[PDB]
């Protein structure tokens, strides 16, 4: 089963994205096809709701993992994909869907525009992606609307036998950059039920928040 | 899809030439670490030139083995050299290369036991050129005893004994002014060439030493002090010390130059 | 009323790119940058920095209208010699500088404490 | 669900025997003293259907997952030279 | 998102199995058995929803579709493994009761829908419908559950129905349904298509604004129509029965 772990810096420079790949530098094994990734938050529109009912809902879009939205809610999570080929043939077959699919968001912020409004938008493009011993890292920074945000570091291995010992090595080539201020996140939203992308997308959610 | 003679002519000659590189590559992975990321701005001085640069995980950081590949109309060459190279703000710096010890050698002479023995050698020519690096650093001058420096038997050869072919002793001769970092005042005690012995299997570093005179303070015991006199060359003495880390071997040579 | 909301001179809306490259037609190696929600600031500094490279010819800015804030920059330099390339070490160059006058002014204004 | 479908899956995979890309795999033992018997393991495939790769597996006799080289060819003339380079590596390890 | 231009009709069961000989005769291909599952969800009326418009009439609240495909393990009884899963099987399905109760679809808790009413005009001889679809993968959570989904996002359950029958597919993407429809409640299974099969004959375009590619379709279903004359009448339905807004309730089945 593999593991991933997302560590997020508030604090950090326009120029700490290449402090860290050439910090990292003599561990570099290859860099492969840039990465993107989408985070919205929409907001309740409806005053009538009871004090224990969360009013947020965070939805994460990943462009690599082949355009697949998830949705967060109250340790609740939603995958939904729009791509003609992630449809299971029987849903095709029986008539269950017309083929060609929209994407969730499109659904939100044009259908049931009335109960759930867009709040703010964090994007994040052409970041890198490395592969080391044993290791995935990549590396993009976060633009918000006002402008530049922070820096976005995810980690992604296969064998979970020794994902602490990497991630204290990845904290110490961080900390010899001086960057001392980093919010990490290695959390699992489900103890018996493990799905990847949901962790990965709850784990973006844990250290996105403010 | 070419459209030139020209470009027919560059892409005949590229084929030939990456088609060696891919050979040598396969001969090289099928045995060491090539890298596939490093661009520098100007090629490495010595027909079509092209740089490889190679490592193996457990030597030390930031030294790469160089081989610059000189591909002729007829015939083609392999420069092997060792260098140090760094990454900073997106750029890649030529820290540091060597020239007096660049092995040419031809292309059809290259075979797999060639290989194994150049990775056995290059580990202790790496260690070599690192420690002239720190003595550099040190502003120490140096000189390399070589294989055929040793066979000339130009050196004492007290040092030579021990030395049963055997490649885990490297002995490097150092300027007295250059190891004293100026000292002018015992230059007239101590000879001028001063040799640093350095065995990886034993882990010892001696620090031998020629005195230009007979001085009579030799005749006292002067065991208390860990040196010990050369018994062929009762001007020659030496210090002799244990060290466990190569890293730290700059604060043995103080010591020594303390003693 | 018509008065356009004052956030719009430093907030990028949607769907904009902060630089915009555009090839020009009419003198090789030259090449027209657009650069959306700036003013005379900063059009001025990079122009007049770009004056300062024996490379570059042509150099020249202009913000058509006074109620958008954007403006246009035009950019020609030598054969062999990329004119995003002349605009990165003229950027680079400008941050030295900036960076020596902010250490200068600290160690002056901590002299004139110590002097206070 | 439907009997076609079914029926016509059932006689299309009937003749993947015929249809699928053919392999071989070919495992060589060296009878070696000291515990030591390193594996040679040679699978060759044609993906291509024309084209002939071999990929060879070399373990020493040091671990049972510690393969020593891990290879793959599509020259015949390099996959002899490889061969006779590990019989001279095998014949030096059983010098010493 | 797709406009669906489409046909309706029914038969009486008499015919069935002569009218499904016809088919063959015509498209050349053999029909082929599948079967559904639709829950419809409606905005929950304990929220009251200020941000309708009521001065402009931006949008109006509506109902969404989610479906899934159910295995025949769940509709076939202990009398009927004898016979082969193929179209005959129909046959027997004439009676209100069916194998799949209330309980094992509350223990089930897919695509999910959502529509509008078809374009207005007397011009239009198709029934165009925009439908705008989405699909859901997975999920995760402590309460990972189509229930509780649909909940989060402010929707509760209404009812749901049961639709099984053949499929036919012709040249030209165009796709001929006959169906029976079996409502599910608590208190019981009711057919509301009783005595008979529902026939309906649709295509899909994906992009509205192409307009050489939705006459071609309207051409094509008219050439269908025009096939069947004599036999089958089919016909447009009425455009205010296939409205699903929650301010009025109807139902075309």
């Amino acid at each position: 089963m593999g593991k991933s772990a997302v560590i997020f810096v508030e604090r950090a420079t326009p120029a700490t994205l290449t402090e860290l790949k050439d910090a990292l530098s003599n561990s570099i094994l290859s860099v492969r096809d840039p990465w993107s990734i989408d985070f919205r938050t929409y907001r309740c529109s409806i005053k009538n709701l009871p004090a224990d009912v969360s009013k947020l809902m965070y939805s994460i879009t990943f462009h690599h993992h082949g355009r697949q939205t998830v949705l967060i809610k109250d340790n609740s999570a939603m995958v939904t994909t729009a791509a003609a080929a992630d449809i299971p043939p029987a849903l095709v077959f029986n008539g269950s869907s017309t083929g060609v699919p929209e994407s969730i968001d499109t659904i939100l912020s044009s259908k049931l525009s009335n109960i759930w409004m867009q709040r703010q938008l964090i994007k994040g493009d052409a970041g890198e992606t490395l592969i080391l011993d044993g290791l995935t890292v990549r590396l993009v920074n976060l633009f918000s609307s006002t402008g530049f945000k922070g820096l976005l570091i995810e980690l992604q291995a296969d064998e979970a036998g020794e994902f602490e010992t990497k991630i204290a090595g990845i904290e110490g080539h961080l900390a010899e950059i001086r960057a001392k201020e980093y919010k990490t996140s290695s959390d699992s939203l489900g103890p018996d039920t493990s799905n990847e992308i949901c962790d990965l997308a709850y784990q973006y959610v844990r250290a996105l928040e403010l | 899809r070419a459209e030139g003679p020209e470009e027919l002519a560059r892409i005949l000659q590229q084929l030939k030439l990456d088609k060696i590189i891919h050979v040598l590559t396969t001969m090289f992975e099928n045995t060491w670490s090539c890298s596939r990321i490093i661009k520098i701005d100007k090629p490495i001085r010595t027909l079509l030139q092209r740089d490889l640069f190679i490592r193996l995980p457990h030597w030390p950081l930031n030294w790469y083995l160089i081989l610059s590949i000189i591909s002729s109309k007829t015939s083609c060459v392999v420069e092997k050299r060792i260098g140090k190279i760094v990454s900073q703000r997106g750029k890649w710096n030529l820290k540091y290369l060597d020239n007096s010890n660049v092995m040419t050698v031809k292309l059809e002479s290259i075979t797999y036991q060639k290989i194994m023995i150049l990775q056995r050698t290059i580990l202790n020519r790496i260690i070599n050129h690192m420690l002239i690096d720190s003595l550099n650093q040190l502003e120490i001058r140096n000189k390399i005893c070589s294989s055929e420096m040793i066979n000339e038997q130009k050196l004492p050869q007290y040092i030579i004994q021990g030395s049963n072919t055997n490649d885990n002793i490297s002995i490097i001769t150092l300027e007295l002014e250059s190891f004293l970092e100026g000292s002018k005042a015992l230059n007239s005690i101590l000879e001028s060439s001063m040799f640093l012995r350095i065995d990886y299997s034993n882990s010892q570093i001696r620090l031998y030493a020629k005195f230009k005179r007979n001085t009579m303070m030799i005749q006292c015991q002067i065991d208390k002090l860990y040196i010990h006199f050369v018994q062929e060359e009762p001007l020659a003495f030496y210090l002799e010390e244990s060290f466990t880390n190569l890293g730290i071997i700059v604060q043995y040579l103080t010591k020594f130059r303390q003693k | 009323m018509n008065a356009p909301d004052r956030f719009e001179l430093f907030l990028l809306g949607e769907g904009e790119s902060k630089l915009k490259i555009d090839p020009d037609t009419k003198a090789p190696n030259a090449v027209v940058i657009t650069f959306e929600k700036e003013d005379h600031t900063l059009g001025n500094l990079i122009r007049a920095e770009l004056l300062n490279d024996r490379k570059v010819l042509f150099a020249a800015y202009k913000v058509e209208h006074p109620f958008f804030a954007r403006f246009k920059l035009r950019i020609q330099t030598t054969e062999g010699y990329d004119p995003k390339d002349a605009l990165k070490n003229a950027c680079n160059s400008i941050i030295n500088k900036l960076g020596a006058l902010k250490t200068n002014f600290e160690t002056e204004w901590n002299l004139q404490t110590l002097a206070a | 669900d439907d009997e076609n479908i079914t029926k016509l899956n059932k006689e299309i995979r009937a003749f993947d025997k015929l249809l699928n890309i053919p392999r071989r795999e070919l495992k060589i033992n060296l009878p070696l003293t000291e515990h030591k018997s390193p594996n040679l393991s040679l699978m060759l495939e044609s993906p291509n259907y024309c084209n002939a790769l071999i990929h060879i597996k070399f373990s020493a006799g040091t671990e049972a997952n510690a393969v020593s080289f891990d290879t793959t060819f599509s020259d015949f003339k390099e996959v002899e030279d490889f061969l006779h380079f590990i019989v001279a590596e095998y014949i030096q390890q059983k010098k010493v | 998102m797709v406009q669906q231009l489409s046909l309706f009709g029914s038969i009486g069961d008499d015919g069935y199995d002569l009218l499904i000989s016809t088919l063959t005769t015509i498209s050349g291909n053999p029909p082929l058995l599948y079967n559904s599952l639709c829950t419809v969800w409606k905005p929950n009326p304990s929220y009251d929803v200020e941000n309708v418009n009521s001065r402009n009439q931006l949008v109006e609240p509506n109902r969404i579709k989610l479906s899934k495909e159910v295995p025949f393990s769940y509709l076939i009884d202990e009398t009927m493994m004898d016979k082969p899963l193929n179209f005959r099987i129909l046959k027997s399905f004439t009676n209100d009761k069916i194998p799949l109760n209330y309980a094992m679809t509350r223990n089930i808790l897919w695509s999910l829908q959502i529509s509008d009413i078809p374009a207005a005009g007397n011009n239009r001889s198709v029934s165009m419908q925009t439908i705008a679809e989405t699909i859901i993968l997975s999920s995760a959570g402590k309460n990972s559950s189509v229930s509780s989904l649909m909940n989060g996002l402010g929707y509760v359950f209404e009812f749901q129905y049961l639709t099984i029958g053949v499929k036919f597919f012709m040249k030209h993407g165009l796709i001929l349904e006959l169906q029976k429809i079996w409502q599910i409640e608590e208190a019981g299974n009711s057919q509301i298509t009783s005595g008979g099969f529902l026939l309906k004959a649709y295509i899909n375009v994906s992009r509205g604004t192409d307009i050489d590619r939705i006459n071609y379709t309207e051409t094509a279903l008219m050439n269908l129509k025009k096939e069947l004359q004599g036999y089958i009448e089919l016909s447009v339905p009425d455009r205010q029965s296939m409205d699903s807004r929650v301010a009025h309730g109807n139902i075309l089945i």
